DNA sequence: TTGATAACGCTTACAA
DNA sequence: TTGTAAGCGTTATCAA
């Protein structure tokens, strides 16, 4: 799976928004990861969500593989746009 | 007595540890019992005791947090990161103010370990070499949040505040800016003088701009040492184009200080702050600031201790989270 | 592996019971046994576990404190009272946030009641039947703090809300407004609803001014609330000449969401906030606000509790402190 | 022995001020009382100091009488001054 | 004054 | 699956 959003959240992907998006990720048994512009982190892991400084107009890549690797990139694309994050 | 994982026992007929299993969902109960015993938990009003469960399994769940004063608007914002992070983790906070004094955050450390807590999150702005002895002879795992330790020696994560500051002056002086103060925070705390002001002295140096003692105004994080702060600068027979405030409360007080002598913010005065906190929007013009993700380091930190806490291994035990300055409208 | 009280009795040829009675210093022991093991487990560094004492004591020097949202400039400051007049009188505390979610709150009292805390301090905006259910079902005492209940049940320390929004709405009148709009907070909250929507329309009704319900917005506590809010009550065909807001953080918004407007404060219109926080003082005009002890609140509701647990007699469960009212710049 | 007071704080005897004065007369064994506008309450009970809502103006009467009602009385000034609340 | 020795409420091998 | 029993560190009850 895969999808890339364009972060049009003012904070960008920080705080409890980026604290709801890493436990959505971590719920799902299929690998979740998180790729900005060059570097990717675990999207189940706190500390590298948080490494990345996202801000505002940024473009990312959610990917996903494994057994509900459907179901997960779904999810998170719902909480990214649920949360007021990107598009 | 009243109401002990005993007590559910006979009421299942059940033994101690089927109704031990059973409340701690392990997966090795027949359904006909596992039910019989939620039965009975519920007819007797039963609730575990995690005390009870701490003494034997050695371990609390709850965390330990030495924070100056959470009353401050950037401290309490801190606390949010770090006891969101640890709900994530079924972690419970103890929570106690410092007020930044040495003897009472030793004490509060060796309470705290009294307390058997299974890992400790610290908040100071003094870190000496004996506070760094204590942490090291520590039976948890210790965790620093947006502290300065010279000596680092004990995990933390932080940013780079001399870093930032000296972005914020380049800033400036690509604008053409000769003239720039800087308001800072009380010069105890390293903090302020070994990072932030550094941070300062140096954009100056590496711009070829000459130091100008009179530029450095010491506030206290006060907002009202803001207005003073504005005050004295505006008070000198060579005055500042610009001013960067160490801290946003400060800034507003620069702000409204200068609009009260009559100045027009921005186009008599460009105005910095830093932290990028609640305020810096909620201030008119708004105010353009070095952004600090607070709630980041005070949850990277907890995320880090719970690794800790569960003898996991670490890269690198000092963690540095980025920065960036966010202009408003306090900037031309 | 920490050192019991096995290890100093060791250290000093007496037994576990002695060393007990010594560590709690206990009259009956041989001043020459007290000194022996006293300095004793100073040879060791032995730090009385504190757990395995609270389930042979039962009872853990510790309360239990539930709160919306920490971060807040208004909770973070009753924070601070509760959390003073706790180590006071030798109390730890628990923090935890629930954000107005009655799920969370039901679950942090369970959370709390199962570490055997010693009391709770509980706040909320909204206190349902169900609450109160819970709250008799808790075996050590509950003390609400600057939080409204209907059922008034549970002891509480507050202030009258109703009463205040009075006090506000009325002296406005007193100054000739007869157009005085009201900007509350989430409707869904009794405090708002019930409390302070009463106290403004009986002031009112009470001064023969008719109701206009468009003269009511509905804010969320937040600084754009209260700026959508002016921008809405500057758009009916008749407007406003006073504004109350129920929280300076929104008085904020609609100062600058004026200001932004061309209109000047107060000049055309009149604001006055209510709590009085620091965020009262850092604005321009300078804010007026109903005034409301916040730290006092904490503070009082934290010394009950002591009080309700020390399980010694106490009049009137249900305390309220006497509030004022601080005009500054934001009313002619 | 007594002394009264103006109270010159901005806040009057409330926020921490008001918890310093009361633990201040909880330092001695003497019975320290406080009484304003026709009211006297216990100078060591943080629920009577705060309840009386002594604001920026009024005046109070600081009481004592014990062995140390002296040492008392003093330390309670220094405090009075310290965080400036009357004089 | 001291010192054995039960509680306290629950986790966990070790067994059955 | 389910039961048995040995801790875990302090306080508390009785006798010495």
């Amino acid at each position: 799976a895969q999808k890339t959003f364009k972060v049009t959240a003012d904070s960008g992907i920080h705080a409890r928004p980026a604290t709801v998006l890493v436990q959505t990720a971590s719920k799902y048994d299929a690998d979740v990861n998180l790729e900005y512009n060059g570097k990717t982190v675990n999207l189940k892991s706190i500390m590298g969500v948080m490494s990345l400084g996202i801000a505002k107009g940024a473009e990312i890549t959610i990917s996903a593989s494994g057994a509900d690797e459907n179901d997960a990139l779904n999810a998170l694309e719902e909480t990214m746009k649920s949360e007021g994050l990107g598009e | 007595m009243n109401i002990t994982i005993y007590d559910v026992a006979r009421e299942a007929n059940v033994s101690m540890a089927t109704v031990s299993r059973v409340v701690n969902g392990n997966p090795n109960v027949k359904p006909t019992t596992r039910k019989k015993v939620l039965e009975a938990i519920e007819r007797l009003g039963y609730r575990p005791n995690a005390v009870a469960r701490g003494l034997a399994s050695k371990k609390t769940t709850t965390v330990g947090v030495i924070i100056p004063d959470i009353s401050s608007i950037f401290y309490s914002e801190l606390a949010r990161g770090i006891e969101d992070i640890a709900t994530m983790y079924k972690y419970n906070i103890i929570l106690s103010n410092s007020d930044q004094n040495m003897e009472k955050e030793l004490h509060l450390l060796n309470t705290m370990l009294g307390k058997q807590v299974d890992g400790i999150v610290f908040m100071g702005g003094n870190i000496t070499d004996e506070h760094v002895a204590e942490f090291k002879r520590s039976p948890v795992p210790i965790v620093l949040a947006a502290s300065v330790e010279e000596q680092e020696e004990t995990p933390s994560v932080a940013i780079d505040y001399e870093q930032a500051i000296y972005d914020a002056v380049k800033l400036l002086v690509d604008k053409g800016h000769t003239d720039i103060a800087f308001v800072s925070g009380p010069m105890a705390e390293p903090i302020n003088r070994s990072k932030k002001l550094q941070g300062y002295k140096r954009a100056l140096e590496e711009a070829n701009l000459p130091f100008n003692e009179q530029f450095v105004a010491e506030g206290d994080y006060t907002y009202d040492s803001g207005l003073e702060a504005l005050q004295h600068l505006m008070s000198l027979d060579k005055k500042p184009t610009a001013i960067l405030s160490a801290t946003d409360e400060m800034a507003l007080g620069i702000i409204h200080a200068a609009q009260d002598q009559g100045l027009s913010i921005p186009e008599d005065l460009d105005i910095i702050g830093f932290d990028n906190t609640r305020l810096s929007l909620m201030v008119r013009p708004q105010l353009s600031t070095v952004v600090q993700p607070t709630y980041d380091i005070g949850a990277v930190a907890m995320r880090l201790l719970t690794k800790l806490m569960n003898k996991e291994p670490v890269e690198e035990h000092i963690v540095e989270l980025p920065h960036r300055i966010e202009l408003r409208k306090s900037t031309k």
